[PDB]
């Protein structure tokens, strides 16, 4: 459950300058190892962040068509591992091609999605001796991506708290009539919220309320009435404004997201790849 | 020293939770899909996947970091 | 690494169990195993006093082992001890924290699906704590499917035996049940060799089930038709039970897993509000 979670209480943080904290000090610690093992060589942290946007997306299009298809919860919870890994770790000491692979198959293990490792480089678009050398390196990542999450593999995603919502209102908010409707829409918003850093810091019931009311926002559809009447926040005005604030600060979070450049992916990649070989 | 049932106290941060034996009267389970005759067999019913998704939507709504 | 070896503790399908300083170390192109993944993800969300705790995990490459703190005995120890008497308020006390580790996990949507008297673990103060969570999958999902082939044969609910593959909180506490019988017989209440000879020997002992106490019983796939036995009353079976007790056994036996009390109902019940009390730890026998 999330409300004793590892999620929550390790891996959901205070604000995005903590965020950008850790990862500039993971740059800095892998600037600092490279330079006592023996410039412009080196990335920095926005680099860094533009690589990881990158390669997120990239981890989407895998699993995208990844087949067997692949539950969304096993998706949500490679890309979780994902951000929590480069949270604290530096694409130029770890290879986020390899990295996101290896959070592919760890996610489809955790989750009980049951593939063999034949099966999941299979997907790839490679040589089969490409294959073989990509499940190499997995498997030799697969520890380290685990001691790198803390040994925390349970990931809660948005999807579930997204259904009970729905159940909750087509029950108890008749003037909201068919709130299907307000799914694609919601599941857009969802899909776009997880490229921020938001499924960091924020609770996978906040992320899913605030998908479903932009949702009803862009319907013309007002229903704070939900909020103050049938989640009862009429009597507690601080939490109803304490919602309606981290509603707001996700939906701007969505709104200040840049996706990354491919002519500077280029640079970035060529800068990554002679990193990478230089060490 | 009798022993006195004392329900599980775990703060949820966030809104109440409808009882599991409450959903079919409050009408959640009109929302759901029903169980098939051999899911009840095993004691599986459709008030579980409710309940779960439900206390799920709820968890944690008001926590903040 | 940091760890040594002491004593071996246990061997079984996926796994093997040592001591180490106290800790107990269970060793596990596939990669790491899953069984382990399926253990550290699941105890690393949980925490109550009647659960093991996890406290580490270390391996190479695709090899790893979990570290738990050290447990001194189990149940089935204490079951096979002869020398020990298992008074009603021991076995109270133990059904007891049995039952309140099983209901922490069942809200939290998580079916142990191994329960079995050397899965719950004893410490020296007496905490039963529910062990092996190698089996374990959360439940409440229509579209995680399950396999019937869980839990031991001689704790396996009929339900799984008939092939269900979606089931709830019922195919623990049936394997409860069974521990509760074997907590008072002292030996396996329902020793089958088989999953035909579970089955006979489950209706046989307690009566063939008809649609009545079962209504949809002729729906699992692998449903197999009995000759409908009379089934030995339960007061004969189990001579000096209470009739308290013999509720909650009824209630842990019934057929219907729906209707099969849950944790929550079988912890309510007048047989655990009832004089005497539930043994205090300390107090546990201990072989
Ligand atoms: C590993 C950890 C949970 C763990 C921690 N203690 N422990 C014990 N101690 C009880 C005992 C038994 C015999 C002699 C001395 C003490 C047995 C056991 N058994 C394993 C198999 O060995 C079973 O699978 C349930 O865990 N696993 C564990």
């Amino acid at each position: 459950m999330y409300h004793n979670s590892s999620q929550k209480r390790h891996w959901t943080f205070s604000s995005e300058e903590q965020l950008a904290r850790l990862r500039a000090d993971a740059n800095r610690k892998f600037r600092c190892k490279a330079v006592a093992n023996g410039d412009p060589v080196f990335l920095e942290p926005h680099e860094e962040m533009t690589l990881c946007k990158y390669y997120e997306k990239r981890l989407l299009e895998f699993c995208s068509v990844f087949k067997p298809a692949m539950p969304r919860s096993v998706v949500g919870t490679a890309c979780m591992y994902f951000k929590r890994f480069y949270l604290n770790n530096s694409v130029m000491e770890y290879h986020p091609r390899i990295i996101m692979l290896t959070c592919a198959f760890l996610a489809c293990k955790v989750d009980e999605f049951n593939v063999s490792s034949p099966q999941f480089v299979g997907n790839l678009r490679e040589s089969p001796l490409g294959q073989e050398k990509a499940l190499e390196q997995i498997l030799e990542y697969e520890l380290l991506l685990i001691q790198q999450l803390n040994f925390h593999l349970i990931v809660h995603n948005p999807y579930r708290p997204f259904e009970g919502f729905l159940i909750d209102l087509k029950t108890r908010y008749p003037i909201l009539e068919n709130p299907e409707i307000l799914r694609k829409t919601a599941d857009d918003f969802l899909n776009r919220i997880a490229l921020t850093d938001a499924y960091l810091l924020y609770t996978p019931s906040q992320i899913a309320l605030t998908a479903i009311l932009s949702s009803a926002s862009r319907a013309g559809i007002t229903m704070e009435s939900y909020l103050s009447e049938s989640l009862m926040l009429k009597e507690n005005r601080t939490c109803l404004s304490q919602l309606l604030d981290i509603m707001k600060s996700m939906r701007n979070l969505v709104k200040k997201y840049e996706p990354p450049r491919s002519e500077e992916v280029a640079v970035l990649k060529q800068k990554l790849e002679r990193c990478h070989s230089a060490e | 020293a009798l022993y006195e049932y004392q329900p599980l106290q775990i703060e949820t941060y966030g809104p109440h939770v409808p009882e599991l034996e409450m959903l079919g009267r409050l009408g959640y389970l009109n929302h759901v899909r029903a169980a098939s005759p051999q899911d009840l067999a095993g004691g599986y019913t459709s008030s579980l996947a409710c309940h779960r998704a439900l206390q799920d939507a709820f968890s944690g709504l008001f926590w903040q970091p | 690494k940091r760890y040594e070896k002491l004593d071996f503790l246990g061997e079984g399908q996926f796994a093997t169990v040592y001591k180490a300083r106290i800790v107990a170390i269970k060793k596990i192109k596939d990669g790491i195993n899953r069984t382990a993944l399926r253990e550290i993800k699941l105890l690393q969300e949980l925490s109550h006093p009647n659960i093991i705790g996890l406290l580490d995990a270390f391996g190479h490459k695709s090899n790893i082992s979990l570290v738990f703190d050290f447990m001194e005995t189990d149940l089935e120890v204490i079951i096979k001890d002869n020398s020990l008497v298992l008074t009603p308020s021991h076995i109270k006390a133990y059904m007891l924290m049995t039952l309140q580790g099983l209901e922490y996990l069942h809200q939290h949507w998580i079916l142990h699906r191994d329960l079995k008297p050397n899965n719950l673990l004893l410490d020296e103060n007496g905490v039963l704590k529910l062990a092996d969570f190698g089996l374990a999958k959360s439940f409440g999902s229509p579209n995680r499917a399950y396999t019937h082939q869980v839990v031991t044969r001689w704790y396996r609910a009929p339900e799984l035996l008939f092939g269900a593959r979606m089931y709830g909180v019922g195919v623990d506490m049936w394997a409860v049940g069974c521990i509760l019988a074997e907590l008072l017989l002292r030996v396996p209440f329902l020793p089958g060799d088989s999953d035909l000879d579970q089955l006979t020997r489950i209706f046989e002992t307690l009566g063939t089930p008809t649609e009545e106490q079962w209504p949809d019983m002729c729906s699992l796939p692998d449903y197999v038709t009995f000759k409908s036995f009379p089934g030995i009353p339960l007061h004969h079976i189990f001579s000096a039970a209470g009739d308290d007790l013999l509720d909650l056994i009824q209630g842990l036996f019934l057929f219907n897993p729906c209707a099969r009390i849950t944790a929550t109902q079988a912890l309510k019940m007048k047989y655990f509000s009832n004089r005497p009390g539930p043994t205090p730890g300390c107090q546990l026998p201990r072989p």
